[PDB]
DNA sequence: ATCAATATCCACCTGCAGATACTACCAAAAGTGTATTTGGAAACTGCTCCATCAAAAGGCATGTTCAGCTGGATTCCAGCTGAACATGCCTTTTGATGGAGCAGTTTCCAAATACACTTTTGGTAGTATCTGCAGGTGGATATTGAT
DNA sequence: ATCAATATCCACCTGCAGATACTACCAAAAGTGTATTTGGAAACTGCTCCATCAAAAGGCATGTTCAGCTGGAATCCAGCTGAACATGCCTTTTGATGGAGCAGTTTCCAAATACACTTTTGGTAGTATCTGCAGGTGGATATTGAT
């Protein structure tokens, strides 16, 4: 069956995320709203990561590329180098 | 009559379950598909370290969970117990992620 | 030959902290005291977290500190939580917390 | 092949000093490494700006101290300052 | 028969007035006393450049104005038109000033 | 030979109409009575944190005079960058 | 006759000064000759962008002298300058006129 | 005693103002803002370029580092034009002497 | 109150992935010793500007009265979203397998640094003189609210 | 719709704060030229680890039904909060003075850089042994929701 990739981020997985966030009841429109927010996040972080990749003249996005990008965006991540 | 839990009971059960654990909650492969698709828009024929993709999923899931907490506070502020796009939007606005 | 760490009473590497400072382009010069002080501050902060994380491991009846324990240690401590407020710990999860109005009855 | 430095074995030393019978997983060791690297960068960075603001070319223990006061919350700053002063004192005498 | 504008009319007039201008809204000398009192509690025998106090007042007024904006959105979210302390608290929580 | 009078309770110099005006510039139409004391508390926290950092810069330079730059540097690190007084 | 590096680059902004500030700033051990040129050009371009928009705001306010208010109007009304300076306070700049619709009478 | 020289970007900001708005002036407080702006953006780009060079074990900040820093730091159209203006200035600079 | 249906917890057990303890190897890095350079503390002091003074006055804070209309409580009900169950679809596992490409090594030259010398310039400093617009007045237009 | 009270607009003007203009001065800055050093690009390549492949295995996502209960709409009203007024206080303004302390300049040594050499160490690679605990079991018992 034909399938968009962002639609691969399924309703039940979004549900579990909300539950860890302490959310008890979810509106039907939340699931499309969440996917849109997810996409912007990834776009912003991946754009910065790939930019580090290009500068290093590589073809492989490294964990460090991602880590540096997250730090830029004020989303510092522990556990993957640096 | 067959057994049936009241609405909200099982929801509360899930909250306790996932707030106790630390495993990722999005399927690995669909997430990996999404990452490569988005990356392809910035540069073609890219490869990814496995740790790179995992770093992305960790940061992204930690972000959505945090956002959902703030969303929940907004819903409760309006005397609701159901989160709505209205609530996500307010949280992101106040966070400075937009408008 | 006695290492500067030994000479200062530290487990953390003074010589390395010094090399990292001057190769880091933080300034033209680096005083001899600076890497000692900094190595000391880093060791102490490491000790404070490992202490609290160890206790978290004990409470869960474990003997090996895992990421989850580091998270519990930090988020349950007012000052460590503030210092690391914009940091996410991989495989750390969140604190058990449910808004009161969501509880039944 | 080349080598990659980390704080791992120094982290482990400090671990056995505070919890002799406690171990630490490699994933958790990665986090401690990130922690030490992060705080180093923060403190060094702030000390750098301090020296520059005052038209100084040297970063001394004085810059490190003010940087720590600026960066760490109340009690953490107090103890860190004390630990720092203690180590520089015992380094002058020894 | 003496003239009265309805409740809300003058308030809207005032919004338009102050969103149009840029001058400081807190009295100058009282703010200066506040700064000296707070600074003194931290360190005795301090002196202030006049521009230093003004820098503090520009920062404080810009901070508060921005906070009232976010506060207003929280109140409207609750279907109110009146800002309340819980609105300020919600805004500061999401901002990460108390979280 | 002298010392200035005791400085106390100056937070009340942040008057209700002053707080009303700031709310107006912030687009606020209607204000509950408890807002004014809440605002004073919030302002005091903000001012303390900035002044603490500014004075810290002052002492490090071995001065007795808080400069505009001390404040600007303090604001910069608190994530409240300010144009118009500085470097 | 000597030529400035600025004139050699076709720039109004000072290349020599920018080069000095890079070395004096402890950003790296070495600084290439192309680096201050590129940086001076970017700084100049951004200055031109803001002054353009601020000059328009001044004109719309029937003024010929740009004041901080005009700089603020130009920045907050431009989506990209607003993003770039989103964590910046312009002294004596005030805010944009903006009243939430639900507040208006009806 | 002569008070030390306080450098600013004023005379350059003023030049660009005249290119852009020939009949428009600028107050000293507004010029103060402009000076804060240039210094801020200088520091952001330089700082980002510094990190960039350090991540890649390079001891030299070249025009290449500045460009990537500008792409990382500026949004969309601003990055596009800034990069263009910067490239253009470098090629012209090197095509001389 | 009883009582049935699940969920949840505790004690114990066992396989294994990941922690560990070991010996050996070595390049880099840290310690040592010596000669050289220099940053910035001291001392001294010129001079900006901060604290404090007085005095007059009107902009604005305070405190009160009055009632418009907002917030909060109550009720009520349509329909949305949770729970449960039945499918079946594709994520996961892992194991092997090219080979892309990260990364280590060698070569070497364009470009950077160091330095001495010459010239240009941007920043006070001292006065001297325009000029944009703040703030005042007056009178025509618009807005708001009662009726 | 009419009309009256009041805010709002805009033209016109005047005083002046602040911007513009000029000359003089000059220390630092910027450029030029020569000699010397070396960062890192280029080319080749070995070895890591990434992409893909098959292929069950089944765990988990999807579609559906049903109804519990939440969200939102409607209604009411006590009292909070806005508007307006009277009163007069304290902030604002203008200007002067003394001197605290910031800052400019010069002297001078403790400490830091720069090499050369020696020694220690931390990262490493196999190689073998060890173990904390995830995951599975049973059965006690707590929770939930029907009566
Ligand atoms: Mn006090
Ligand atoms: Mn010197
Ligand atoms: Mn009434
Ligand atoms: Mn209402
Ligand atoms: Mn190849
Ligand atoms: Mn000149
Ligand atoms: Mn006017
Ligand atoms: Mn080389
Ligand atoms: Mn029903
Ligand atoms: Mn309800
Ligand atoms: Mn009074
Ligand atoms: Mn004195
Ligand atoms: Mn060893
Ligand atoms: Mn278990």
């Amino acid at each position: 069956v034909l399938r968009d990739n962002i639609q691969g981020i399924t309703k039940p997985a979004i549900r579990r995320l909300a539950r860890r966030g302490g959310v008890k009841r979810i509106s039907g429109l939340i699931y499309e709203e969440t996917r849109g927010v997810l996409k912007v996040f990834l776009e912003n972080v991946i754009r910065d990561a790939v930019t580090y990749t290009e500068h290093a003249k590589r073809k492989t996005v490294t964990a460090m590329d991602v880590v540096y990008a997250l730090k830029r965006q004020g989303r510092t991540l522990y556990g993957f180098g640096g | 009559k067959p057994h049936r839990y009241r609405p909200g009971t099982v929801a509360l059960r899930e909250i306790r379950r996932y707030q106790k654990s630390t495993e990722l909650l999005i399927r690995k492969l669909p997430f990996q598909r999404l990452v490569r698709e988005i990356a392809q828009d910035f540069k073609t024929d890219l490869r990814f370290q496995s740790s790179a993709v995992m770093a992305l999923q960790e940061a992204c899931e930690a972000y959505l969970v945090g956002l959902f907490e703030d969303t929940n506070l907004c819903a409760i502020h309006a005397k609701r117990v159901t989160i709505m796009p209205k609530d996500i939007q307010l949280a992101r606005r106040i966070r400075g992620e937009r408008a | 030959a006695k290492t500067r760490s030994s000479r200062a009473g530290l487990q953390f590497p003074v010589g390395r902290v010094h090399r990292l400072l001057r190769k880091g382009n933080y300034s033209e010069r680096v005083g001899a005291g600076a890497p000692v002080y900094l190595a000391a501050v880093l060791e102490y902060l490491t000790a404070e977290i490992l202490e609290l994380a160890g206790n978290a491991a004990r409470d869960n009846k474990k003997t090996r500190i895992i990421p989850r324990h580091l998270q519990l240690a930090i988020r349950n401590d007012e000052e460590l939580n503030k210092l690391l407020g914009r940091v996410t710990i991989a495989q750390g999860g969140v604190l058990p917390n449910i808004q009161a109005v969501l509880l039944p009855k | 092949r080349s080598r990659k430095e980390s704080y791992s074995i120094y982290v482990y030393k400090v671990l056995k000093q505070v919890h002799p019978d406690t171990g630490i997983s490699s994933k958790a060791m990665g986090i401690m490494n990130s922690f030490v690297n992060d705080i180093f960068e923060r403190i060094a960075g702030e000390a750098s700006r301090l020296a520059h603001y005052n038209k100084r070319s040297t970063i001394t223990s004085r810059e490190i101290q003010t940087a720590v006061r600026l960066l760490l919350p109340g009690e953490l700053a107090k103890h860190a300052v004390s630990e720092g002063t203690k180590a520089v004192t015992k380094y002058t005498s020894a």
